[PDB]
């Protein structure tokens, strides 16, 4: 899990 | 990949349009700063800027064509270089000072407020001076910041990234040719610009060690996101 | 100002003639490695290479025009980058291995014998692999190595005359850029391909800086552990970075 | 004082 993952997938 | 089909002028327009905003510091008016207050302001600002950086990177032509894991790798490798080249860029019109935010303009004496910060301040100020002496243009700046993003982590993984990098090179030369530089002036300026990226790398690695030391010193809690980007270097 | 009068072809000949030799280690292959012993071989070798590097630097055009203080500063900043690019260069034709010495060719599995070396080992291998895929030429290598010497410390140099020193260094750097373009145009590359390859080569210097920064932290770690012998010169060079 | 100074000096 990574915050970076979420930010990159989100807008 | 749509990035390779763009003209130089289209590439410049896309990168200029992708630019993140300039954020403000929390409007703490209390001067001078302490170590903990300056650290609080800078880490809070860095953390908010990181969110905008990630969304800027998605708008760099060619970056979305990479897989998620490759995007993660490049941003984990380059994030502090990118924050730093952005800080140096906006500090160009403030010789001798670092414009961390419009309401947070600091000189090198204020760098001493944080243990180990003044060495990094001096390197950032030196980079800003070099940009100013070269009369670095905003169009050149956006090319260099995108080069950092694609280049810094690419040797720790490729062909697609190198083609985009080649396209940004073409775009830098195109800008210089438009400004009336002769062929010899063009390749000399291209080298001068790209050699500063080696100094930005050095500053980032020095800054990463300093952030790690502030982490261990535990003066201020770092955000989970800042810690995740920091942990990717240790 | 001898450096400013050289032609591209004369710059290359000067740099080629100044090349330091490739030195041997004390490696004895009739016994298995160990962390302390392997690192002792490498630091012994690096110390001996450093002496040759210091005398090579004197032969890089323009370097002798600088002040002694500025020569010291540039070498203090650049020495590990220069050792590393040299290592990567002589390892080019040995895929998967680092040729530390003619009698010492290691793959990443043996480099794991030292704690934390494996990451640096992998980065050096990746750099050697990149030089191979670019087919880096010996003439281009000596140009890059001289760029590292003049560039890596220049941005950490007060005075109107102080600007003359940096400006002279930047004019020499400019001459080496001229020399790289000359070599590529002679090799048949179009204008576009020349600028592309120039950029590709200079961007590798960002990775060499990164490896040197990491290697310097690892060197400081070895000093603290006080297990591998480090020479007096290596310790002085190391201390110049933790200033 | 520095060895590097001396090696750069030595002739
Ligand atoms: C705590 C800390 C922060 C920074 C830093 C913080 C914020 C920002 C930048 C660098 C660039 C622009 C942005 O505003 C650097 C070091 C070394 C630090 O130790
Ligand atoms: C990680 C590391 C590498 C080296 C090093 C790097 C490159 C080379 C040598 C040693 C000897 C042959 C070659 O020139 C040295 C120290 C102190 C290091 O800490």
């Amino acid at each position: 899990h990574k915050i970076l993952h979420r930010l990159l997938q989100d807008s | 990949s749509l990035a390779l089909s763009l003209t130089a002028d289209q590439m410049v327009s896309a990168l200029l349009d992708a630019e993140p905003p300039i954020l403000y510091s929390e409007y703490d008016p209390t001067r001078p700063f302490s170590e903990a207050s300056m650290m609080g302001l800078l880490t809070n600002l860095a953390d908010r800027e990181l969110v905008h950086m990630i969304n800027w990177a998605k708008r760099v032509p060619g970056f979305v064509d990479l897989t998620l894991h490759d995007q993660v790798h490049l941003l984990e490798c380059a994030w502090l270089e990118i924050l730093m080249i952005g800080l140096v860029w906006r500090s160009m019109e403030h010789p001798g000072k670092l414009l961390f935010a419009p309401n947070l303009l600091l000189d090198r004496n204020q760098g001493k407020c944080v243990e180990g910060m003044v060495e990094i301040f001096d390197m950032l100020l030196a980079t800003s001076s070099r940009f100013r002496m070269m009369n670095l243009q905003g169009e050149e700046f956006v090319c260099l910041k995108s080069i950092i993003l694609l280049n810094s982590g690419v040797y720790t993984f490729k062909d697609h990234i190198h083609r985009v990098l080649d396209k940004i090179t073409d775009t830098l030369i195109h800008l210089m040719a438009k400004a009336g530089l002769t062929l010899q002036q063009q390749h000399q300026r291209l080298a001068q610009l790209l050699l500063i990226l080696s100094h930005i790398r050095h500053m980032s690695n020095k800054g990463m060690e300093h952030l790690y030391s502030m982490k261990c010193k535990n003066v201020v809690p770092l955000s989970d996101l800042l810690l995740e980007m920091l942990d990717a270097h240790r």
